[PDB]
């Protein structure tokens, strides 16, 4: 019962701006999952995850799509570096690491969130324990079979006097994990995340454009190339050995990401493109771009500056104009000196509220407006003045 | 000495003489300068050492290995590694490769040139060989090979550095 891709894509433009492409490329890729549970057991091996390939410079959304598709799959999600592994011919460290620290996760996953589904019941269940030493009120059988059959009379009065009211509060929550502990199968659990991990498991690999060629030399590209014979396995289906377990890779997702400025897919290795069948490019942001990331998304940074300093007492407002200002300062310095895309909005929107994020816990009561002119008085010097901006921006 | 690939129609080829000069005489007369690579499906000369060909032919042949076979890009990729390893950058000579697709020049400064016409003159005569091979290519129906050793005698006449001992292979097709 998943969404569908129009679904998929909607739940993603929750948080990310633009890059629509990339957004039904790996919306089709969960939907095929659901698409393939729907099958003959002969098809259900046959059909594998349509692994995706992303093409497009630094922060223009790569990697939350990954990670905001993943959430929205509640799938056990993992970022890995592909050029970690060229340093192998060193040291380095073995790529199967990528499916265990993916099953640790998918296991600190199973766990937060079992603990969880279940810390409410085991604080219900704890109340009967305390309740029970005040009182036990009823049992089987002691009074009436009706009127004087139910104990609660005392004992309700008695728990909510201690609800709202050693040490109850101490000895509760000892109780607490003890209950919890009691009522949940670390067995199952264990195979909990393995299920995950091989029905859902998301592999995000940033970098793979900086695995591929140029007769740059002999020693370099035999390294790197290394890297990506490595991860055949892994993308084309085989058995890893896990600290939880054994898992099988052959139905983990994979989203291979590359900037490709230098080197292009068709340099990557032939068993390797054949299983990155669908290829997608996101586009540099635009300073329209940045203003909408500035608050459209539903949690924007701008959505969270506010909340904190509500947490302080101080309500801030930000004016059109000031985001607008905001977003051209981030653009500049991305132009002016090096282009790291919207994660420049962070700093910039960060070193614009210092002065209010220190004073406001004494501004504690008041209306501040961060407008154009606030912006403007607070950036332009730091933005016109390049060599501070490779410092402070 | 003086090396000459031609190729005509179905045929291409590459001649070479024999003679291997020292200051003003001469060492050897028989030097074998043409040779067949990769299963025969290549046919190579050299000029210059008969050794440095000898490594430089079985890495070249170590190319067209894992690269399916395509003359041209395992010819780049070992210029590639000849102008770069100490070892290989260490060794002169001129290299004249061809093949069914097509026959080009390899040399040391990991340079890679197709002549013209696919007719190759390397070595210290190469100029009045192709100077010769062109008239004929030109005015002339002889084969391939016809014009390389016909060019390649013409070439040894004129140049006091190379023989009428001949090394011939041919590629058909």
């Amino acid at each position: 019962s998943e969404m569908t891709p129009r679904e998929i894509v909607s739940e993603l433009d929750k948080h990310i701006i633009g890059q629509d492409n990339a957004k039904r490329s790996v919306a089709i890729a969960l939907r095929n999952r659901w698409r393939r549970m729907q099958l003959n057991e002969e098809l259900r091996h046959e059909v594998t995850p349509k692994n995706i390939l992303m093409i497009g410079p630094t922060g223009v959304g790569k990697t939350e799509i990954a990670r905001r598709l993943a959430k929205l799959a509640n799938a056990p999600f993992i970022k890995v570096e592909a050029t970690k592994f060229t340093e192998v011919g060193y040291v380095g460290k073995e790529v199967d690491s990528i499916i265990r620290d993916l099953t640790d996760a998918a296991v600190k996953m199973v766990r937060v969130q079992a603990i969880e589904k279940n810390r409410y019941r085991a604080e219900e269940l704890a109340e009967e324990r305390i309740l029970d030493v005040l009182i036990p009120p009823a049992k089987n059988n002691w009074g009436q079979t009706e009127q004087q059959q139910e104990p609660s009379a005392a004992r309700q009065a008695f728990r909510k006097k201690l609800r709202e009211g050693l040490k109850i509060k101490d000895a509760m929550k000892l109780l607490i994990e003890e209950e919890a502990a009691k009522l949940v199968n670390p067995e199952e659990l264990k195979q909990d995340a393995i299920d995950a991990v091989e029905q859902h498991g998301i592999v995000f690999i940033d970098e793979i454009d900086k695995i591929c060629k140029r007769g740059e030399s002999s020693g370099p590209d035999v390294s790197r190339e290394g890297v990506q014979r490595d991860l055949l396995p892994l993308v084309e289906g085989c058995t890893v050995s896990t600290k939880h377990g054994m898992v099988k890779t052959d139905h983990i997702l994979f989203i291979a990401s590359g900037a490709f400025q230098i080197a292009k897919p068709s340099d990557l290795i032939p068993e390797l493109q054949g299983r990155l069948p669908i290829r997608v490019e996101l586009q540099a942001l635009t300073t329209s771009d940045f203003e909408r990331i500035l608050t459209e998304p539903n949690a924007s940074i701008t959505v969270q500056y506010k909340a904190l300093m509500a947490t302080e007492g101080v309500n801030i407002e930000f004016t059109d104009s000031g985001i607008k200002r905001i977003a051209e300062a981030a653009w500049q310095v991305n132009e002016s000196t090096e282009n790291i895309g919207a994660r420049r909005l962070h700093t910039v929107l960060e070193r614009l509220m210092e002065e209010i994020s220190y004073d406001a816990s004494d501004l504690s009561g008041q209306n501040i407006t961060i407008d154009a002119d606030y912006v403007s008085k607070h950036l332009d010097a730091l933005v016109a003045d390049e060599d501070l901006s490779r410092f402070i921006l | 000495t003086t090396i000459v690939s031609v190729r005509r129609n179905g045929h291409v080829v590459i001649a070479g003489d024999g003679q291997a000069t020292l200051g003003n005489t001469v060492m050897k007369g028989n030097v074998k300068k043409v040779r067949r690579l990769y299963n025969d499906k290549v046919i190579a000369g050299f000029a210059g050492g008969t050794a440095d060909a000898f490594t430089l032919f079985e890495l070249f042949e170590r190319k067209l290995e894992m690269h399916q076979g395509h003359l041209v890009k395992a010819a780049v990729e070992l210029a590639k590694d000849w102008r770069t390893d100490r070892m290989l950058r260490k060794l002169e000579a001129l290299l004249a490769v061809a093949d069914e697709t097509a026959s080009l020049i390899i040399t040391g400064n990991g340079d890679v040139v197709q002549p013209e016409n696919d007719l190759i003159a390397i070595g210290s005569g190469g100029p009045y060989a192709q100077a010769a091979a062109r008239a004929l290519l030109e005015n002339t129906e002889l084969s391939a090979r016809e014009i390389a050793e016909k060019a390649l005698d013409i070439a040894g006449d004129i140049c006091i550095y190379t023989n009428h001992f001949h090394t011939i292979e041919e590629l058909s097709y």
